């Protein structure tokens, strides 16, 4: 079998969406098809849930009148129609074959996140020093410490977003005193790679 | 809905151990419970369907128990696969079907925190905010928090904390806290200080820093 999922991107409070599923491995008809959510750092929300021909529908709350779940029987997908879309329901989208609410196959999600620009790296002076990655989106992000030599004694801390919705992470390291010591700070997301030399 | 509460919050273990999960419900979910292995950046997987059942190609390590409220998923011999986060779903009263908030299987004593204090840049005093930040290195259990303080004055939720997974050898815990301010109000005052209360602490401890 093969659940797989598309759709997803970056949207805004008021913007809307749409996913879906297609299917392989099997006859999409005989089963109910599921939308499962996993919001960032969270755990397992179920969604929403759609049956073998398409009438019953049961939805999580939290949603409808905003979330409407649907299928095509004969192309084989299953869809979502997000709209009101909000922060919360920042997520990474999943879409579980029922067996009964036994999502007794799953597929490798799709990214849904509500909100682009670089981080400014500044300077965080045995001892502790280290790199403040602030104001970025979206994530993530990746701090080395001297290229990928400084390891021991590194914590690159999870991020926090903020009010603004842009994140900001920090990365400390613990030395001996007494050396130079530069943070490999890089967005991916947007191009901007930093280095920042500490003293 | 239909609360399922997981515990421990983290298992941590090193391959051949046995590994316990427990999964308790408000209500009776009957033998109706499943369990959900999830490894990391990919997607949850059928584990232990209705409480003793395996689903299609999961092997034996895996048993599960239990009828009514609480249950338990047993992984008598831990592998390194085996470590993944594993959720609880109960399929009695649908919809919605809710779900266990999680427990993760980590791999491989009260240690207070070592503190220190952060002074803003300068490079970032320009654009018209600074960033004080606190760090709370190396320390057991999790559980402890910080209160920053603008001249000896109790501030409020203008922080924002992060922390390290558990470490693997230290068996200890990381933590910064970062205070912003305006530059304004940053040039507008005096001690910035990071009171850190902590389990192997007898007495609260601080860092400060006139400016």
């Amino acid at each position: 079998v093969q659940l797989v999922e598309s759709g997803g991107g970056v949207v805004q409070p008021g913007r809307s969406l749409r996913l879906s599923c297609a299917a392989s491995g099997f006859t999409f008809s005989s089963y109910g098809m599921h939308w499962v959510r996993q919001a960032p750092g969270k755990g397992l929300e179920w969604v929403a849930v759609i049956s073998y021909d398409g009438s019953n529908k049961y939805y999580a709350d939290s949603v409808k009148g905003r979330f409407t779940i649907s299928r095509d029987n004969s192309k084989n997908t299953l869809y979502l129609q997000m709209n009101s879309l909000r922060a919360e329901d920042t997520a990474v989208y999943y879409c579980a074959k029922d067996g009964s609410g036994l999502l007794d196959y799953w597929g490798q999600g799709t990214l849904v996140t509500v909100s682009f620009k670089g981080p400014s790296v500044f300077p965080l002076a045995t001892a502790a020093l280290g790199c403040l990655v602030k104001d970025y989106f979206p994530e993530p992000v990746t701090v080395s410490w001297n290229s990928g030599a400084l390891t021991s004694g590194v914590h690159t801390f999870p991020a926090v977003l903020q009010s603004s919705g842009l994140y900001s992470l920090s990365s400390v390291v613990t030395v001996p005193s007494s050396q130079t010591y530069i943070c490999n700070v890089n967005h991916k997301p947007s191009n901007t790679k930093v280095d920042k030399k500490v003293e | 809905e239909i609360v399922l509460t997981q515990s421990p919050a983290t298992l941590s273990l090193s391959p051949g151990e046995r590994a316990t999960l427990s999964c308790r419900a408000s209500q009776s979910v009957s033998s109706y419970l499943a369990w959900y292995q999830q490894k990391p950046g990919q997607a949850p997987r059928l584990l232990i369907y209705d409480a003793s059942n395996r689903a299609t190609g999961i092997p034996a390590r895996f048993s599960g128990s239990g009828s009514g409220t609480d249950f338990t998923l047993t992984i008598s011999s831990l592998e390194p696969e085996d470590f993944a986060v594993y959720y609880c779903q109960q399929r009695s009263n649908w919809p919605p079907w809710t779900f266990g908030q999680g427990t993760k299987v980590e791999i491989k004593t009260v240690a207070a925190p070592s503190v220190f204090i952060f002074p803003p840049s300068d490079e970032q005093l320009k654009s018209g905010t600074a960033s004080v930040v606190c760090l709370l290195n190396n320390f057991y259990p999790r559980e402890a928090k910080v209160q920053w303080k603008v001249d000896n004055a109790l501030q409020s939720g203008n922080s924002q904390e992060s922390v390290t997974e558990q470490d693997s050898k230290d068996s200890t815990y990381s933590l910064s806290s970062t205070l912003t301010l305006s530059k304004a109000d940053y040039e507008k005052h005096k001690v910035y200080a990071c009171e850190v209360t902590h389990q192997g602490l007898s007495s609260p401890v601080t860092k400060s820093f006139n400016r």
